[PDB]
């Protein structure tokens, strides 16, 4: 039994062994206490406003648009504590691994960002911070894990299956099935059984809410569309909540196209996989013709998740969400584009969402349109990438 | 099929448990995994459970991790081991054989037709292990329609509820992780109860039966033997032998 | 003829050749009008708001203080856009050359950061920067020269004299005393000939302001103490400006001291140098005995500023702000501190300015002190710097 | 003294410019740049400008920047410039000897006692490159104090308020980077002009002199000379000589 939903749709669920229910049960129950209760939420606020500095600016990109009747918005989320948005909702994983009496976290992460997000909301809260991350990302992450340790987190390096994410994903949970009555296992996406994919997006959802506000001040109506990229889902689904029922304002989510779609080398599953149950949910995934689990492939490590929260599968089968895909070269034109125009170096991720944006534009540019990007975080991390790609194809 | 059914009832008569051994399909090879799967049932396996190669087992510890990518870098399929499991069966045919499956293998060309496949070959169970009996109704109507028993663990942390529902819901027997569970599950009439969790040496499977199960699980000693004697099949088989027959040896009146 | 004092006390001036009299005389005129126009402050303030973040966080740091009678809190310049508080006055400092009609930027720097503060102001606002760099500097400086050269600004390396700060400081000013009409001179710190330690003090006041009023907000009155590190004197007089008539609020300013005073090897002129005249001002410097401009050392390449602003020397001559120096192990170990007990990772300058206020704290644990440190931004930038001596010592 | 004032009237009296080389001392070593001086002069320097190497050279382009590093280079100090200046005008007592400086060297072991030491060692002028007319006056009254001229700059970018100001304050000459200049620094009174702007042939000497001017400062084509000949002191004396010599030729009647 459940308190609240587990699917969106036929999408989502709680796929996992049954001597993990009673922890994801224990989650849920304290999750729906908490939503009602003004202690938590004022606890919550606190932290956001006062550590993490939100709310985050909207800036205007009127150098970008010029000569076209696009009017473009970036929701400032690379300006947040951490520089990217994921600080967001670990601090609220972390309140919530509080009122559970938990004193120990536990995490994954691919690229990185996920396990330094849960080790600062971990070090602030004084939860000793244990993360899961595969043995070819560690190695190939090395200011990731060395942040992770400053902040006093243990990084155990997993060497089973491939030893990237989906295996980091693995051992959490293993570790979680014997430890959940001192430990929180804090899910990094809004993706994997319920509750997370609904806890995840109430503990991103100022974005959205914030983004409304600002631009109801600053332009006196809603957006035309708001757009972002979608790795696991949760910078998206952040963005796009407050929005659903706004039905005039288009939710444009954006996957990585990786090298093409057509050279099967991208992370796309929500428009280019296939529906599998795995990592505790029903939802599309990236898969072999025998149902096997496959990596994706993007330029940016943060949107290389192979699968989609269950929520985006849900409101693209309505048609409330439309999904397209970005290339590797598209993202890099987009990062340029945002340094040499306005300054702001954006994540590879983020990137993505910005490319799509300027194809709206671009491509129709006497189109009137109040566009509003998330730039979901700042690129400083990904110099290296791209000095890297730039200097390869001679430039 | 009855298989487990008349297995019980056998052992019942002789006031014996089971003992179940667990294997990886095609660990560390097809043709090395087929000799091991017969030693195990000549040196005195009730049952078997196999498990299929899968790229994610969430459910699984090290040994089994390691059992997995050894089956992989073999080049081992779905279809290569539902291949194994004609054959297996065609050998022998009243021992039960149960699957330990991960979801997205049984959903993966429909869940309808994956049991199809499980009866056609002549498999009796399906552990689903990423599916908890609060998800399971697609997976046991499936079964159940195509005379394939779904198997449910108990697991240490259950509760009454969660005792009724795995006594309602699964046939064959009952797959616990632990004396309290043993009584509770007989008394709602569920499938026999095979203790799974810790079975490595034959005083634990004196110890599960005379607790009341009707039976043990090696889940991972099995492989761990495997494991060790990787780089001498024949000595591999000699050690598997010797194993099964003193768990076997321990469930006896 | 100068509309404004130039010197604090006997410290300051214009010590330029006189060809650049009329450039410093026109940049005076140009901020005086400023200062007085509701539409260059508007304009300036929806900058910092909606382009930088401000306003910024004021962090209560309760780990840290735990079984004292210290109230700590951070004022975050590490959360504005870019990570350091040396945007805020690039912003102004573009605003102004727009209002003189000027399309070219002109800017200096050692360690990088002003270079990149200078390129993204230029870029948001559409002037073409050029930035002087010791090439030195350059050759250890790549992650900064890139993102400079990303946000469309042209990176000229300095052959000349040491090839350092202040012989970037020197090639700058070359530059601009040909081509004032068109271009402006955008000084990195608050100090160099008049005006420009008054306007970058102006420009820099909102993080005192903001404090001031967060403070007030919070705990109900003003601090004891208000804490920066000082370069060139920027972040700390920004902090320190609007506290000056509160009489009772200590302004303590914290100067690099390196390997140690005794050793010579650090950067702390105000206390242990001489006061010359250099860089256009006569104020404290570091210099041998026959009067040949020294180089600084810290840890900190931010730091690493041989001399001082004029403001400093003279609030320090009159007894209004004290000034200690931090040693590089001390600014390592607040380093630590902040990463492990607050999940905040400081600039190495700003490292500086938290140890003096951890002595504070440590010295005298039963005192009752409301503390601010001025966290003037954030350390990512030093994570190799950290990790290399961390290793060297074997830690 | 009056070395200025005797060296003009007699100019003046043979209808002749002055021409001033600058060099910096030390430059390239301390014997080989006493050589250039002393060559400059028997080749008909009417005066000496002559640069101290100062760490930060604000107002001053490659050619002296490279000047500066060669005497850092050779070891050269403040100390040992003031050395040299004593025995070039024990050498040489009517040519007038200006020093080009930086304001830090000036103010390092105070004011008063530099241009003490600037009168005991018998230089005449003191152009302070980083002092504008209105930060000056310390520096004015201490050279007056101690009988040196103090020059200034007049820039192209002048002003009627600055004609004014250095044509009172300014002593010896006014030291002109560049008619309309010329004109009203006579009407005020200043010292006599030398063109100090772009002074690298002799036809720019010629042209100060009709434009009015006393005379012109050659500020880097000595010293290119020298970095033109550092691996043959020989030829570079040899160069110095033939181009300072055509250089005064240009300022004559
Ligand atoms: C983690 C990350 C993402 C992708 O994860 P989502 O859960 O899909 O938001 C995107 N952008 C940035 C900057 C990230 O750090
Ligand atoms: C530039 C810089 C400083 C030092 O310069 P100030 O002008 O003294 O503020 C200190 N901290 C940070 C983070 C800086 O970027
Ligand atoms: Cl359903
Ligand atoms: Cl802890
Ligand atoms: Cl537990
Ligand atoms: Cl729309
Ligand atoms: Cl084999
Ligand atoms: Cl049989
Ligand atoms: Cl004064
Ligand atoms: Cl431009
Ligand atoms: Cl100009
Ligand atoms: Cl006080
Ligand atoms: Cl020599
Ligand atoms: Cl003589
Ligand atoms: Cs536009
Ligand atoms: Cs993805
Ligand atoms: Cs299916
Ligand atoms: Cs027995
Ligand atoms: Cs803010
Ligand atoms: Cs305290
Ligand atoms: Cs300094
Ligand atoms: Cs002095
Ligand atoms: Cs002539």
């Amino acid at each position: 039994t459940t308190l609240l939903n587990p699917y969106f749709g036929e999408f989502g669920g709680m796929y996992v062994p049954q001597i993990l229910m009673p922890a994801l049960n224990q989650l849920e129950e304290a999750f729906v206490s908490a939503q009602k209760d003004p202690e938590f939420q004022a606890q919550f606020a606190d932290l956001l406003k006062n550590y993490a500095g939100r709310p985050t600016a909207l800036t205007k990109c009127q150098n970008i648009t010029a000569g076209t009747r696009t009017t473009l918005y970036l929701k400032r989320e690379d300006l947040l504590h951490g520089g990217a948005h994921k600080t967001n909702q670990v601090l609220g994983q972390a309140l919530l691994a509080k009122r559970m009496g938990k004193s120990e976290i536990i995490a994954e992460t691919g690229a990185g960002q996920h396990g330094v997000a849960s080790a600062l909301a971990s070090a602030l809260l004084g939860l000793k911070c244990r993360i899961y991350m595969g043995a070819k990302d560690v190695e190939r992450q090395s200011p990731n894990v060395f942040r992770m340790r400053l902040m006093g987190a243990e990084v155990i390096p997993v060497h089973s299956g491939s030893a990237t994410l989906k295996d980091a994903c693995n051992e959490a949970l293993r570790d979680w099935s014997g430890s959940y009555e001192t430990a929180h296992y804090m899910l990094g996406t809004a993706a994997g059984p319920h509750p997370y994919p609904t806890i995840v997006r109430e503990f991103q959802r100022m974005i959205g809410e914030e983004t409304k506000a600002q631009i109801l001040d600053k332009e006196g109506r809603l957006p035309d569309a708001v757009i972002a990229c979608v790795g696991g889902g949760s910078n998206a689904i952040g963005m796009f909540a407050d929005f659903i029922n706004d039905t005039s304002v288009g939710l444009i989510g954006v996957e990585p196209g990786g090298h093409g779609i057509e050279t099967g080398e991208h992370g796309a599953p929500l428009k280019h996989g296939r529906v599998g149950i795995y990592f505790g949910m029903k939802a599309p995934m990236m898969q072999t013709a025998d149902g096997q689990i496959e990596e994706s492939y993007s330029i940016s490590a943060g949107l290389d998740f192979p699968s989609v929260g269950p929520q985006h599968a849900y409101l693209n089968s309505i048609g409330r969400a439309d999904y397209v895909s970005i290339t590797d070269d598209e993202a890099l034109e987009a990062f340029k584009t945002l340094c040499r125009h306005e300054g702001i170096i954006p994540a590879l991720e983020s990137s993505h969402a910005l490319a799509h944006a300027l194809k709206m534009m671009r491509e129709q540019p006497e189109k009137e349109q109040l566009l509003v990007v998330n730039l979901s975080g700042r690129g400083d991390k990904d110099i290296f990438t791209v000095h890297d790609i730039l200097k390869a194809r001679g430039e | 099929m009855e298989r487990y059914e008349n297995l019980f009832a056998q052992l019942n008569d002789r006031r014996e448990g089971a003992f179940v051994p667990f294997v990886t399909l095609g660990d560390p090879g097809i043709e090395q995994s087929l000799k091991i799967i017969d030693t195990l049932i000549d040196a005195g396996a009730d049952a078997l459970e196999l498990g299929v190669p899968f790229s994610d087992p969430l459910a699984d510890g090290p040994t089994i991790q390691n059992a997995n990518l050894r089956a992989f870098a073999a080049g081992v399929t779905p279809a290569q081991c539902f291949e194994m499991l004609a054959l297996i069966r065609e050998k022998h045919p009243t021992i039960p054989i149960g699957l330990l499956m991960y979801a997205n293998l049984v959903f993966n060309n429909g869940i309808d037709a994956f049991y199809a496949r499980c009866e056609q070959v002549g498999v009796d169970s399906v552990l689903v292990a990423d599916v908890p009996v609060e998800e399971s109704a697609p997976f046991r109507q499936a079964a159940l329609r195509h005379n394939i028993a779904p198997i449910f663990i108990c697991p240490p942390n259950a509760d009454d509820d969660l005792l009724r529902q795995v006594a309602s819901y699964g046939r064959g027997y009952t797959y616990l992780l632990s004396h309290h569970l043993i009584e509770k599950l007989k008394e709602y009439h569920a499938a026999p109860a095979l203790q799974g969790f810790g079975i490595s040496s034959p005083e634990q499977v004196s110890a599960a039966v005379r607790a009341g199960a009707a039976g043990a699980i090696s889940g991972s000693a099995i492989v761990k033997i495997i494991e060790k004697n990787l780089a001498s099949p024949k000595q591999m088989l000699a050690e598997l032998r010797s194993f099964v027959s003193a768990m076997k040896a321990a469930s006896r009146a």
